[PDB]
């Protein structure tokens, strides 16, 4: 904020030599808007979309529309009103108006959906009853049937894929090796584990160090260390991973038997889930290879072009390929046009992801690109998708309420 | 001053429950606020809760769970007799417009009236608790009693009167926050070499 | 000065001077070659052999930096044409002279010299692209004004401070300290807003 | 694997690599052809000049060492696929 007021006091003065009154037009809108989005405030922001919406913010803000009567600081704050332009001239005013603003604050201030702050409300009266309240061996037979119920779910068989000559052109296959050799090391090792844990506490094997270990972390539900070893949310318990991961395996076992018969054609033509993939992106990067390389073009012309289909189980081209799974935040999609929702997610239920040629041309004014965040936390991002609003939409209004496709 | 913003409500309510119990003309509401502290604990069966129409299942166990409070011994029979009941319950700021659902053979005072409205926000509307907590302390302690809260913090007049020169002036900031400028700004005003 | 600190001194402060003025006589003989359409590939190899690498670089950027504003001045009056184009076609001849002058052996010094300018004059004809395509101006335009710009007042009595370099707020002056040969980077849009 | 590093001190040093390498391929060339009757052209020699070679023997001088046994075949299929027809001789040190 100190940067920000300097930057600002610094070009008025450059633009001003002293001068009572200027014309808003002469205000230098650009200087300020480019160095608070390049070094005062974008200094700290490392992400292309958070950039974006720092721009967006800032081409809004700063501009000399806001020196009319008419201007609005925010709009749909509760669906009717809107925030109106102070229209003072003074320092007074401004301070008068500020506080004179409503004691009701909705996140729609902040350009964000209204239901975005629900679980944070819930989750701090929750904490406050439990404050206003707070000051006011059993365990080796419990390991033996969560460890047994666990290796009853877990799957047993992954077996490695086949290497060829003409099999390692394939970057579908490429990749695909690396995720079911890893799923099979994976797969050994937790089993492995687990039936170290179960005869353990069927007192038939000595308790070792690593073992200690390993059920020290297990009853008291942390995901053990060695078995970490693809991407997960932070806090996340044992029992979601030992899901997760059991998921994870009987896809990939169905990866494996599909490319074990029948060759790299169905290969292709296999429904593939990104969140259940240990590195998605690589597997994005994979299908853009494999068109690359049918169509003898290269990656960097290659765009991509993503369409939700109504159903699951449609018919795919050459250069499309089919992945489910993928769930989009605060808004739904319907014919491949994206409305604002109110809804936490929607189901997106298959979609084809097609690689075409550039052409060259300029988006059309009303297509956002949208993120594809790995899991929640929106920590890592796969890729973007490219989508045209509704008819009546704003892409603007997509970027500030934090629309994005998570994988999971 | 020394309190996260989000312990203000609790030290305020629990000051608000101090001046209740010094009020002669109010009852003590024993087990209206028990039943707010520790309802959720009351065991029930997965078949004992009905299904409420236009009430998920945790807002029915809610209601099933406050149930057992004899105000409110018939809330099932008028939540289905109100038909409008959903549009309060999808409102933008239920807690304002709290419906009275709970049967009483006496005009209640309005700190008993607000402990009924907040048992209600809490059964239907959890996310809205913290603002009706809010209402509740503004019945018992007045609705300026957070406002100083709101302002910026005065410092010269805290560390001119309230505070001597034995005890120190701990400054706790989080993460991201540093109140050095503001102890440097506060020295400057003063003229007193820091 | 047979003491080891004074003369050191002396050397340094000489180095400093020197610097200038071989950068004085570097900009006097450059801006030939610049404001110009063709140039000769013997005396512009000549120039290069002549003066030091960085003072080479350095004097590309004021020749490029006068004629960018120089052009943007006569445009002042916004319905004027373009004489960017010219300087941008300078830029791309000097290139291509350049292009052709790695393309064959050079001495190592030489060719280092031809490398640092290949890279600078990349990214000044990346800059006046960018600036035809914004349709600039105005020489106090942001998209002017953002870019690094070098100016030279041969009318200063004093060396050390006849260049200023600007980057659309700041004014440094060259420390004229000798840097040698160094390995310059390739500026990207990431470098710029570095 | 933990030794693998592909980012952008590895494409400088390939590049830098790939530089050393198109200068001493023109040495080379230019002694051939000095001792080899008399004829040489800057022009003629930069024309037919395989620098598409020159790059994959750079990458092959810096990443192949480092790959383990299963990832050298598949860096030579990467190779073939981006660098189609192109093809790595390694140099063969008698001496050394
Ligand atoms: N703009 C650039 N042009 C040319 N080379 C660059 C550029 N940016 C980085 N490099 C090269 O990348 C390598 C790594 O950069 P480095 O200074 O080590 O970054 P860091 O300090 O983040 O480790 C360096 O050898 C440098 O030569």
């Amino acid at each position: 904020l100190r940067s920000a007021c300097d930057t600002v006091d610094t070009w008025l003065d450059d633009t001003a030599k002293g001068r009572q009154n200027i014309s808003p037009d002469k205000i230098p809108w650009s200087a300020l808007k480019t160095l608070m989005a390049q070094s005062i405030y974008g200094g700290r922001v490392d992400n292309e979309f958070d950039q974006r919406l720092l721009n967006t913010f800032l081409e809004r803000l700063f501009t000399t529309r806001s020196f009319d009567s008419e201007f609005k600081l925010a709009c749909k704050v509760d669906g009717h009103k809107d925030i109106q332009m102070p229209d003072g001239i003074r320092r007074e005013e401004f301070v008068q108006w500020v506080e004179l603003l409503p004691d009701t604050q909705t996140p729609s201030w902040l350009g964000l959906p209204n239901n975005a702050e629900r679980v944070l409300l819930t989750t701090q009266g929750v904490d406050m009853i439990s404050k206003m309240l707070k000051m006011q061996p059993a365990w080796m037979r419990t390991l033996h049937t969560t460890a047994s119920n666990w290796l009853h779910l877990i799957p047993q068989t992954l077996s490695h894929l086949k290497r060829t000559v003409e099999n390692i052109k394939d970057p579908l296959f490429r990749f695909f090796e690396r995720e079911v050799k890893m799923g099979a090391k994976l797969l050994q090792d937790v089993r492995q584990d687990l039936a170290d844990v179960v005869q353990v506490c069927e007192g038939k094997k000595k308790q070792t160090n690593y073992l200690r270990t390993l059920i020290n972390e297990l009853v008291k539900g942390i995901l053990p260390r060695s078995w970490s070893h693809y991407t997960v949310p932070a806090g996340m318990t044992v029992i979601q991973w030992v899901s997760d991961f059991s998921e994870r395996i009987k896809q990939l076992q169905n990866i494996s038997l599909a490319a074990a018969s029948g060759g790299a054609k169905e290969l292709k033509n296999i429904h593939v889930c990104l969140g259940g993939l240990f590195v998605p992106e690589a597997y994005i990067t994979a299908t853009r290879q494999y068109v690359a390389q049918a169509n003898s073009w290269s990656l960097e012309e290659l765009c991509l072009e993503v369409n939700v289909t109504t159903s699951q189980g449609a018919t795919l081209d050459a250069c499309s390929f089919g992945v489910t799974g993928l769930k989009l935040q605060g808004a739904t999609c319907n014919n491949n046009k994206l409305s604002l929702s109110n809804a936490i997610s929607t189901a997106l239920p298959l979609t084809q992801l097609r690689w075409v040629k550039q052409t060259n041309t300029e988006k059309k004014a009303s297509v956002v690109t949208l993120p594809v965040y790995l899991n929640f936390t929106r920590a890592d991002l796969i890729f973007t998708v490219d989508f045209e609003i509704a008819t009546k939409e704003d892409p603007r209004s997509f970027y500030e309420r934090g629309v994005a496709v998570l994988c999971t | 001053r020394g309190m996260l913003h989000q312990d203000h409500i609790t030290f305020a309510m629990l000051l608000a429950r101090i001046k209740l119990k010094g009020t002669v003309g109010e009852p003590t509401y024993d087990a209206e606020f028990q039943h707010f502290l520790r309802g959720n604990e009351i065991v029930l069966s997965a078949g004992s809760t009905p299904r409420i129409q236009g009430l998920t299942v945790e807002q029915a166990e809610a209601v099933v769970r406050l149930s057992c409070l004899p105000a409110f011994k018939d809330l099932i029979a008028k939540v289905q007799a109100d038909e409008q009941f959903g549009i309060w319950l999808d409102s933008s700021s239920p807690e304002q417009t709290v419906p009275y659902l709970w049967s009483e053979e006496t005009p209640a005072t309005p700190i008993g009236q607000a402990i009924h409205r907040l048992l209600l926000i809490q059964a239907f509307r959890p996310d809205r608790l913290l603002a009706m907590a809010h209402m509740f302390v503004s019945t018992n302690l007045g609705e300026s009693f957070m406002s100083i809260m709101e302002q910026p913090l005065d410092l010269t007049h805290i560390v001119g009167t309230e505070v001597k020169p034995n005890t120190p002036v701990l400054m706790c900031s989080v993460p991201g926050y540093d109140a050095s400028g503001h102890v440097e700004d506060l020295a400057a005003e003063q003229n007193t070499q820091i | 000065h047979p003491k080891i600190n004074e003369w050191l001194t002396l050397v340094e402060k000489e180095m400093r001077v020197t610097l200038a003025k071989l950068l004085a006589e570097s900009v006097t003989e450059v801006e030939i070659f610049g404001k110009a359409t063709s140039i000769d590939p013997n005396t512009y190899i000549t120039w290069i052999d002549k003066y030091q690498a960085q003072l080479v670089v350095l004097s590309a950027q004021i020749a490029w930096s006068e004629n960018v504003e120089t052009a943007l001045s006569s445009m002042g009056g916004g319905g004027d044409a373009a004489p960017l184009h010219s300087v941008l076609s300078n830029v791309e001849v000097t290139l291509n002279v350049l292009a052709d002058s790695v393309l064959m052996e050079q001495p190592p010094l030489r060719r280092r010299k031809l490398e640092h300018l290949i890279t600078e004059l990349v990214h000044q004809r990346d800059v006046t692209r960018s600036l035809i395509k914004s349709k600039i101006d105005n020489a106090k335009s942001f998209e002017w004004l953002s870019q690094m710009r070098f100016y030279f007042d041969p009318k200063q009595t004093d060396v050390l401070q006849q260049l200023s370099i600007q980057m659309a707020n700041a004014k440094f002056n060259y420390g004229f300290e000798y840097l040698g040969v160094q390995d310059k980077l390739v500026q990207t849009p990431l470098t710029d807003r570095c | 694997q933990s030794h693998y590093d592909f980012g952008l001190r590895a494409l400088k040093s390939v590049l830098v690599s790939a530089g050393n390498v198109k200068r001493e391929r023109i040495q080379k060339i230019k002694r051939e052809k000095e001792e080899r009757g008399e004829a040489v052209d800057e022009g003629e020699i930069a024309e037919n000049l395989p620098e598409q070679e020159i790059l994959i023997q750079s990458v092959c001088e810096t990443m192949v060492p480092k790959l383990v046994a299963e990832d050298i075949p598949l860096l030579f299929s990467l190779l073939s696929d981006v660098f189609p027809g192109v093809q790595y001789h390694r140099g063969e040190m008698t001496a050394l």
